Formats: C-alpha cells, sequence, structure tokens
C-alpha cells in the first residue's frame, strides 16, 4: 500500500500472508473461518506455499504466529487468466488456524448485498510502499 | 466474523 | 521499491464501475470493483487481500485486491474482485468440500 | 497494468 499507514499489531486478524516454500511473502489473504483462506486466483499459490496467520511484523518473530500448510488450492472455475476477471480462489487448510485474539474471520458479504459508490473502506497489506 | 478483538484505528 | 516488513491499512473510497471506466475502459468487467483514486493505492505484494466495508457494524470483504496501475498511481483507482459476484460460489466450494 |  502506497501512502497508507501502520496497522494497529493484530487488529486485522483475518488478513494472512502467503508465503512461499523460501520464506518469501508474495501475496495476502483473509481467513473467512478456521479452515479456509480467501485469495486472487492470480497469486498462483500451490500446496507447497504456506499461509501464515497472525502476523504483524515480518521482521520480528517474537510473535505467536500460525504458519498453516495448505490442503488444497481451488482456484474458482470461472477465473479469466487473460482478463483477470473472477480472480479468487480458495485455500482449504491441511491444519485448522486457531483463533484467539489476533486470528479471527472476516464476513463474507450476502450476494444481495450493496456497497455505494462513495462509501470509505480499508485495505490491508504488505505490498510495496513505494513503486 | 468481522469485529476484531483489538480494534483498529483509523 | 520498497517492501515493508509492518502490516500496512488504507482507508479508500469505493468508485462505480461506469466512473472507473473512464480510467480502465473495458478492461472493468462486473466481478470487477474500483477503489481509491484517493491518494492511496493498492500494490504488488497486496494481492489476495482484503478491501473491507463496514456493514451493520461487522467488517465484511467487499473485494479482493486484484490489479491497477502497474506504478501504483494514487490517482488512478485500484481493481478487485467483487465478492459480492463471487460469494455463491464461495458458499458452494466450502458446502461441496 | 500489472497484478497486484
Amino acid at each position: 500500500i502506497v501512502n497508507g499507514e501502520e496497522a494497529v499489531p493484530g487488529s486485522w486478524p483475518w488478513q494472512v500472508s502467503l508465503q512461499d516454500k523460501t520464506g518469501f511473502h508474495f501475496c495476502g489473504g483473509s481467513l473467512i473461518n478456521e479452515n479456509w483462506v480467501v485469495t486472487a486466483a492470480h497469486c498462483g499459490v500451490t500446496t507447497s506455499d504456506v499461509v501464515v496467520a497472525g502476523e504483524f511484523d515480518q521482521g520480528s518473530s517474537s510473535e505467536k504466529i500460525q504458519k498453516l500448510k495448505i490442503a488444497k488450492v481451488f482456484k474458482n472455475s470461472k477465473y479469466n487468466s487473460l482478463t483477470i476477471n473472477n480472480d479468487i480462489t480458495l485455500l482449504k487448510l491441511s491444519t485448522a488456524a486457531s483463533f484467539s485474539q489476533t486470528v479471527s474471520a472476516v464476513c463474507l458479504p450476502s450476494a444481495s448485498d450493496d456497497f455505494a459508490a462513495g462509501t470509505t473502506c480499508v485495505t490491508t497489506g504488505w505490498g510495496l510502499t513505494r513503486y | 466474523c468481522g469485529v476484531p478483538a483489538i480494534q483498529p484505528v483509523l | 521499491a520498497n517492501t515493508p516488513d509492518r502490516l500496512q491499512q488504507a482507508s479508500l473510497p469505493l468508485l462505480s464501475n461506469t466512473n472507473c471506466k473512464k480510467y480502465w475502459g473495458t478492461k472493468i468487467k462486473d466481478a470487477m470493483i474500483c477503489a481509491g483514486a484517493s491518494g492511496v493505492s493498492s500494490c504488488m505484494g497486496d494481492s489476495g487481500g482484503p478491501l473491507v466495508c463496514k456493514k451493520n457494524g461487522a467488517w465484511t470483504l467487499v473485494g479482493i485486491v486484484s490489479w491497477g496501475s502497474s506504478t501504483c498511481s494514487t490517482s488512478t483507482p485500484g481493481v478487485y474482485a467483487r465478492v459480492t459476484a463471487l460469494v455463491n460460489w464461495v458458499q458452494q466450494t466450502l458446502a461441496a468440500n | 497494468s500489472w497484478p497486484w
């Protein structure tokens, strides 16, 4: 995020870091329950990647993070790689998350819920702060 | 869902 | 480029797909929602993470960070997967697995 | 554009 700010630690408890086997953060995701993470299809997650829950500071390993293996990747069959449309994948965890103060689920909308243009929302992540 | 135990500060 | 160690946040507005198309044209599909162009931007490495809006007091997943400006321009809207267009598939997948 |  460019021109954002540091979050309060633990205050976005559904936010996960998707890391490859070398430990490199390559994408975010959101816990929707103890067993499932929602991410983008174009992130290309495989069962060799790791879901890291409970993280705040990726350079300080004093925190009680949960490194969760991925059992299966469910890329939405409607994903279109050419247009990046329907850009959603579900990750079924091999090991369930243990919900806590710093690890818990985001709500899903109903398909009929409305979010008007002009509404102020929030986005979070460990993406670049400057390109 | 959706109600953090540690409240975000925006 | 700078990657942060610490989790970042930003507040930003939703756009309408019609207005987003002034920036992105026919690249915008019904299963996308735009947000930003407001002095902040999602950027590389944010993909897959949340765009949340409060609905009846609970943070609700409205978007999944997807794509946008290759330089993360803060005057151009970001594009997110529109979760209301995708939530039936989520529920079906969870039920079947 | 670029994936994010």
